[PDB]
């Protein structure tokens, strides 16, 4: 395929399962577009994978893609030094794609399993903006028979946090939609905050929507703690220096209106992955020996 | 640092031959394709966009990452480089007045394998690499192959001028293309 | 049958009370326990000695999860026969998500050589001792712990400092180390816990003992250690913790709140007091959960290390499948 | 037998476990003029150490390489011997010697151990002219592929960190930090240079007069002013003598004081070093282990008088010049190696892919 069913079949595998992560199906199509391939030469067939994924990058130009993308360029190159030849290595890079499909579909229900143990009874947690694993985490936590209360911001320049209580409340939880700027008024009521992440950096600090950077400072202020649900095709070698340091091809785009903003890992407590909990400071060592 | 992955390593010489050396390791300086060749951007910066009229990317110092047909994506915008046929018809002719020195150009030495190259019956596979580069090598006077590579596209340019041949018609998306298409003509000119 | 009952005895004597009262002699005498559970007990496969082990470990942590030095042994255990197996047959991470019957002599000799270096580990730890201590300087510890008074009673036959030691009430145990270590010529002081804060600012560093580490970095410690850590952070004094290998248990804090282990609240407050026992209601805590942010550097028998690394001493001694046991 | 150096002055109580030697008292005096207890290079380079010849770390390193190659070229196995261990047993008194000179670096203490790694292994089955040679080529291999590859990498990584238009303030003298500017500089980007330097050394000159060179806009202050002109500051960019294992920065006295007061200002760090200057032993402070230095250079002639002449008439009177500091993770964002841009607390991990 060449340019149009890559943009179409990315929107329908994203559209025909809206509950799917736009990184998961970055990776399927890219999967696709390798089983598709019609040519024989490795070199060749890394630049058409890497020219779809600024292709795809064009379009939801959120950081997961980009770490996918990244994530199945170096799958691809590590393939290529285990065996030899473009002929046979074709059909086991068919293979560990699927099995590396296979594998990151079951990490929302991993990380659920694994993050449902963090909260207490009578807890009260404070949500940023809507998160498929934030929404899988609280549901494994009320399959638990837990009791607590949530308060959610509504995340202004799109109201996606009155779409996340909606959905929370179908599942009968007390929740509490506050305004953006209402975060350094509530959390003093909130026992600890859960966010998820668009993006994890270098050191160990999150890329995530504006607001949250906000809320992990004002967090440090009232030393309560502060958890990131993300998984793991979220790793990614940028190190902004500051806030103006992420490219802006992220912040823009989805007088001054960005959308994306990063978090230092200093405000982190811990990181919850289907690779584990981890430390803040422990992706960048996951993330170097995979190019070592 | 997935863009500066390497799997084949240009080694050089100085009849200026490349040769290409198995080498699967993260190199120190970013690399651009073309073609199945491996360009190891030593002197200069990658690029990006699918901008038109690729003298528009070393001019700022640049180079893109991939382009040509081997590219399914090519960023230099495609075209029909419709004189191919007569690089066809005089493919079979050999080395042996007024074309003599019509050929010495743009080499300055006579020369014919440029035909075989451009000739249909001859797939841009991997095992064409080396002589693609140790010609584009040997017709340019460096010792990196990017150096080497905009001198053949800026020798292109000026030989085009010098005919007026509608620079703009002339981008170097293919650029053995412009080779056979400009050698094509003089031919017919002497 | 006579494993079995030693078994038992061993189960009891951890239910009711603690006789080895050191820790190394918990992890010698659960070590030589499993060799003779390896040694004695039938299996074929590697899986129904890893299960048998599963039982007998859920057993003894069942009979006082307060204390953590049996399960980390049993995990290590564990570790070992996986690393055994894997050896005689054939970490997660991005590469392996991207990339993809005579074994009992093995496991006795791996469990003798780490009986072995288990028995150095306090030597190790005196031997390092003496890069982190100058002379004059002024330390404070807490409690009772064999690990830093060897540590200190070594470092000072080369140099002279000043040492704080504050009574770890109602245990008032803190006492003990001042008599021992004032027996080797080192000028210390006894002090009460309310004063720590009071003194904190006249101190270069502090140095500590743990009973367990978790794998986030934070510990469980004797009670007001976390007030200590505080205060250190406030005035930002550097604070060691020496640690031996076996002390870091893969547990995490929020675990069903049995974390904490609560005695009986005469040492808080004595009976004597008569009526108003009734309406008052008493919390006497042994243990405290200091985080990892007001932790500076550990010090084992390996060396010195950052909190910010223990996750990958977590991956070197316990395989993510044994974390449940 | 080697004797001893003796100290000179006295020392502050907190540092009387460390040495504090004067630069007019030299250890040749008591050696034989053809020199027989050690080798005429090893006292040659404690030589040029001692007076302070040679500063850098790398170029302590480098020398120290060299000597050690000559010495490696010069030496003879005896008879009814083995080179494996023979040469280490004789190397020992070497590097005593030039601990007596000057102590160890971390650079120097790092080559050492590799050296001794490859002697080790060297087999016994190997002929004396073909280990002499195998190590001579060894020695040259980590020289390259520690320092000048290193600092090229480094280089390129840095290159991408420098925006136009902006102000990097660096500290004192390291040779990769000013190649990274220069190369910076070079690759066509503009900017300033604000350049810190620190009594007595004064080894920022150094770098200003390569700054010049270059064509770059540079400004120069001490110390104590710097948080004047951090406001106007984008980036700091310091040079480290020494990575410790629990991310503490082990580098030049004045290196903590400028990163505390850029973090006040709220101005990101950045720290380039080499994978070879990584140690594996922590400090948590600068008093454990440090370096002290001539107290005598500590004087300063202001006006017509010298204020600390006879610093020594005065009994209750100390003089105190520390040579290094550590610096604690939090104060620093980035370690630029070859192998990229890691957080500060990822020290230990490269510590592990490197054995």
């Amino acid at each position: 395929m060449d340019d149009k069913e890559l943009i179409e079949y990315f929107k329908s595998q994203m559209k025909e399962d809206p509950d799917m992560a736009s990184a998961v199906a970055a990776i399927r199509t890219l999967l696709e577009f390798l089983k598709r391939d019609k040519g024989e030469t490795i070199q060749g067939l890394r630049a058409n994978l890497t020219s779809a994924i600024e292709t795809l990058c064009g379009v939801d130009s959120s950081v997961a893609v980009s770490s996918g993308g990244e994530l199945f360029l170096r799958f691809i190159s590590l393939a290529s030094l285990e065996y030899s030849d473009y002929s046979k290595c074709k059909k086991i890079m068919i293979e560990r794609g699927e099995l590396f499909l296979r594998r990151i579909s079951l990490s929302r229900n991993k990380i659920a399993d694994l993050c449902h143990t963090f909260i207490k009874d009578g807890a009260t947690i404070l949500t940023h903006a809507y998160s498929r694993v934030v929404l899988r985490v609280l549901e494994a936590a009320v399959a638990a028979k837990k009791r607590f209360s949530v308060y959610v911001t509504e995340s202004q320049p799109d109201l996606s946090g009155k779409k996340m209580a909606k959905a929370l409340c179908h599942l009968n939880v007390p929740v509490t939609v506050v305004l953006d700027a209402a975060v350094g008024y509530i959390m003093e009521k909130a026992d600890l905050v859960i966010v998820g992440a668009e993006g994890v950096v270098e050191n160990g600090g999150i890329i995530n929507k504006i607001g949250t950077n906000q809320m992990a400072v004002c967090a440090k202020a009232q030393n309560k703690p502060f958890y990131v649900v993300a998984e793991s095709f979220k790793f990614v070698r940028l190190f902004p220096l500051n806030q103006q340091d992420v490219p802006d091809k992220f912040k823009y785009k989805a007088e001054e209106h960005p959308w994306v903003d990063y978090t230092a890992p200093s405000l982190i407590t811990l990181l919850f992955t289907d690779l584990g909990v981890l430390t803040p400071s422990a992706v960048s060592d996951e993330l170097i020996k995979l190019y070592l | 640092m997935n863009s500066q992955y390497m799997f084949d390593y240009p080694a050089i010489n100085i009849l200026s031959s490349v040769s290409y050396v198995a080498y699967n390791k993260f190199h120190t300086h970013d690399v651009s394709t073309y073609e199945h060749c491996e360009i190891p951007l030593e002197k200069l910066r990658l690029g990006f966009g699918r901008r038109n009229s690729l003298a528009d990317f070393y001019s700022l110092g640049e180079l893109p990452a991939s382009w040509g047909p081997a590219c399914y994506f090519s960023s230099v915008k495609p075209m029909m480089y419709t004189f191919q046929g007569m690089a066809s018809d005089l493919s079979r002719f050999d080395l042996t007045p007024n074309v003599l020195k019509a050929l010495s150009w743009p080499l300055g030495i006579p020369d014919c394998e440029i035909f075989s190259i451009c000739s249909d019956r001859f797939v841009r596979g991997l095992q064409t690499r080396d002589q693609l580069m140790s010609y584009i090598l040997r017709m340019g006077d460096s010792h990196s192959l990017d150096e080497c590579i905009v001198q053949a596209h800026k020798k292109i340019l000026q030989e085009a001028r010098r005919l007026g041949l509608s620079d703009e018609h002339y981008n170097g998306y293919d650029l053995f293309r412009e080779i056979g298409s400009l050698v094509c003509l003089r031919l017919i000119n002497a | 049958s006579e494993l079995s009952e030693r078994i038992e005895s061993f189960v009891e004597t951890l239910k009711r009370g603690g006789g080895p009262r050191s820790s190394e002699e918990m992890a010698r005498e659960t070590l030589g326990l499993l060799r003779q559970i390896i040694t004695d007990h039938r299996w074929s496969n590697a899986g129904e000695l890893m299960e048998l082990i599963r039982r007998e470990g859920r057993r003894m942590t069942a009979a006082q999860p307060s204390e953590t030095t049996v399960g980390n042994m049993v995990r290590r255990v564990l570790k070992i026969i996986r690393e055994e197996y894997g050896r005689l047959h054939g970490q997660e991470s991005l590469h392996k998500l991207l990339t993809s019957a005579q074994l009992q002599s093995n496991i006795i000799e791996a469990i003798n050589e780490l009986l072995v270096e288990l028995e150095g580990t306090m030597e190790n730890i005196a031997a390092q001792a003496l890069e982190h201590i100058h002379s004059n300087e002024v330390i404070m510890t807490i409690g009772f712990s064999r690990t830093v008074e060897a540590f200190l009673k070594e470092a000072a036959r080369k140099r002279k400092f000043h040492v704080i030691v504050a009574e770890c009430a109602p245990f008032c145990q803190g006492h003990e180390m001042a008599v021992n270590l004032s027996k080797a010529g080192i000028e210390t002081t006894v002090m009460t816990d309310a004063a720590i804060f009071a003194v904190m600012s006249r101190v270069n560093k502090v140095i500590i003992g743990t009973k367990t580490i978790l794998a986030n970095g934070a510990l469980r410690a004797v009670t007001g250690t976390h007030t200590l850590a505080l205060a250190a952070k406030h005035h930002s004094t550097p604070l060691i913790v020496c640690a031996p290998m076996f002390k870091l248990s893969p547990q995490f804090p929020n675990e069903e709140d049995s974390f904490h282990k609560f005695v009986a609240p005469e040492e808080v407050l004595p009976f004597t007091e008569g009526d108003i026992l009734e309406k008052v209601s008493v919390h006497c805590p042994v243990f405290d959960y200091v985080p990892p942010e007001l932790i500076t550097l550990f010090i084992s028998n390996i060396g010195g290390n950052a909190p910010s690394y223990i996750y990958r001493l977590m991956s070197e001694l316990y395989h993510p499948d044994d974390h449940v046991l | 037998q080697v004797p001893t150096r003796k100290d000179y002055g006295s020392k502050v109580s907190l540092f009387s476990h460390l040495p504090q030697y004067s630069r007019q008292n030299s250890l040749t005096q008591f050696m034989s003029i053809p020199s027989s207890v050690i080798h005429p290079a090893m006292v040659r380079l404690g030589l040029q150490y001692s007076q302070g010849l040679v500063s850098g770390s790398n170029a302590r390193c480098i020398a120290l390489l060299r000597a050690l190659q000559q010495v490696i070229q010069d030496y003879t196995t005896p008879p009814n011997e083995e080179l494996s261990r023979d040469l280490v047993n004789k190397l020992k008194p070497y590097m005593s010697f030039l601990t007596q000179c000057r102590p160890l670096s971390a650079s120097m203490h790092n080559a050492i151990k590799f050296l001794n790694k490859e002697i080790t292994s060297v087999g016994s089955s190997k002929r004396e002219e073909e280990a002499k040679s195998e190590l001579r080529a060894a020695i040259d291999r980590y020289v390259q592929e520690k320092i000048v590859l290193a600092a090229q990498a480094i280089s390129r990584f840095a290159y991408q960190k420098i925006s136009n238009g902006d102000v990097i303030l660096v500290y004192g003298c390291s040779s990769l930090v000013s190649r990274i500017l220069q190369e910076a500089w070079t690759e066509g980007r503009r900017f300033r240079v604000v350049v810190v330097d620190s009594r007595p050394w004064l080894e920022g000159r150094h770098t200003l007069r390569s700054l010049v060179h270059a064509g770059v806009p540079a400004s120069y202050l001490l110390i104590p002013a710097a948080s004047y002109v951090l406001p106007e500051v984008s980036k700091v960019l310091l040079g480290a003598h020494a990575l410790l294992a629990n991310g503490s920065v082990m580098s030049r006295v004045g290196t903590a004081q400028l990163a505390l007061v850029a973090r006040a200002h709220n101005v990101p760090v950045l720290v380039c070093c080499e994978t070879y200057k990584f140690c594996e032993r922590v400090q948590t402070d600068a008093f454990v282990s440090n370096e002290l230095d001539d107290p005598d250079d500590l004087q300063c002639k202001r006006g017509e008088h010298v204020a600390l002449a006879n610093w020594q008439n005065h009994a209750s009177l100390r003089l105190l010049n520390l040579v290094y500091d550590v610096t604690p993770p939090e104060l620093v964002d980035l370690v630029i190696t070859e192998l990229g841009m890691i957080p500060c607390s990822s020290v230990p991990v490269v510590l592990r892919v490197k054995s």
